[PDB]
């Protein structure tokens, strides 16, 4: 099954074994059972020349899997900037808004990612997006002890 | 004979925490204190803090063996699906048997357990003081198979058990925290507060 191939040679970082796998007709849209594409695992493993050929070949940056996360959404948790920056480029929402209420801005903040957190809001990420808590990306730096983070956010307000 | 998921401070007060985030450059890992529950990438680094307020005896050494959380599930020996057990991926010529879920990284006297008659698996170090001046001793494991890897753990949930034990085998203090093995760690951890 090549889309089963393409999804772990994405994950893993295998560069080679993901542009053979397209060239003999794999899925670049291909999901597993959790809605995970190609272009999500790529984009959370950190593998940036793997995300730059999937958007190259026609992976859908838009993609949601079953927590309503995009590629977007998993860079930005991870801390991947470089990643987060080719898919804001490549027509990722910065806003995107996952099926619990989580933004780009959300994870990033939450998990502590300074430098993602400065590219999203120079995108327009919303300072006032709430999760399904109410709670705002400043609310969860402050909640997860990212004290240069809030700092940062509270300056956007 | 189910091992013992239960919490038991014991006579040094035994106690296992996480830092507040990875030193890697990305997530690798992100630990819950909401749940207890540690969120990482296969093969990452995991570096977890014991405590103890008195030294343990001479001799004493540090378990970690992954169970089953479900009790459907308990029975039954948490290991490497057999992709994993058999790619050459992290399978380079090391000490780790290549079936065993759980590593050590960095420590040459850890040893790989597999009790002749459970089966189960499991990984030691013998327990070290905190160097001068710190609070903690660091041990780093590596969890070498996906949560959701169809031949092994295939979407069930496992605990990490960590015992503090003397040389002859006699349990000092026990901590459990669960374990998920996960494409995304910062989401997962997120996700997972949000569901409950
Ligand atoms: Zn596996």
């Amino acid at each position: 099954d090549l889309g089963k191939k393409l999804l772990e040679a994405a994950q893993i970082g295998q560069l080679d074994e993901v542009r053979i796998l397209m060239a003999n007709g794999a899925d670049v849209n291909a999901s597993d059972t959790d809605g995970l594409t190609p272009l999500h695992l790529a984009a959370a493993s950190g593998h940036l020349e793997i995300v730059e050929v999937l958007l190259k070949t026609g992976a859908d940056v838009n993609a949601t899997d079953k927590w309503g996360d995009t590629p977007l959404h998993l860079a930005a948790s991870q801390g991947h900037l470089e990643i987060v920056e080719v898919l804001l480029k490549a027509g990722a929402d910065v806003n995107a808004t996952d099926f619990t209420g989580n933004t780009p801005l959300h994870l990033a903040a939450y998990i502590g990612h300074l430098e993602i957190v400065e590219v999203l809001l120079k995108h327009g990420a919303d300072v006032n997006a709430q999760d399904k808590f109410g709670k705002t990306p400043f609310d969860l730096a402050i909640d997860n002890g990212n004290e240069d983070i809030a700092e940062v956010l509270q300056k956007a307000a | 004979a189910i091992p013992s998921n239960t919490d038991y401070p014991g006579p040094h007060s035994f106690d296992v925490s996480f830092q507040q985030s990875s030193t890697a450059k990305s997530a690798t890992w992100t630990y819950s204190t909401e749940l207890k529950k540690l969120y990482c990438q296969i093969a990452k680094t995991c570096p977890i803090q014991i405590k103890v307020m008195t030294p343990p005896p001479q001799g004493a050494v540090i378990r970690a063996m992954p169970v089953y959380k479900k009790a459907e599930h308990v029975t039954e020996v948490v290991k490497r699906c057999p992709n994993h057990e058999l790619s050459r991926e992290f399978n380079e010529g090391q000490i780790a048997p290549p079936s065993h879920l759980i590593r050590v990284e960095g420590n040459s006297h850890a040893q790989y357990v597999e009790d002749p008659i459970t089966g189960r698996q499991s990984v030691l170090v013998p327990y070290e003081p905190p160097q001068v001046g710190t609070e903690f001793t660091t041990v780093l494991y590596n969890f070498m198979c996906n949560s959701s890897c169809v031949g092994g753990m295939n979407r069930r949930p496992i605990l990490i058990i960590v015992t503090l034990e003397t040389r002859d085998g006699q349990v000092l203090g026990r901590r459990c925290f669960e374990a998920r093995i996960c494409a995304c760690p910062g989401r997962d951890r997120k996700a997972d507060e949000d569901s409950i």
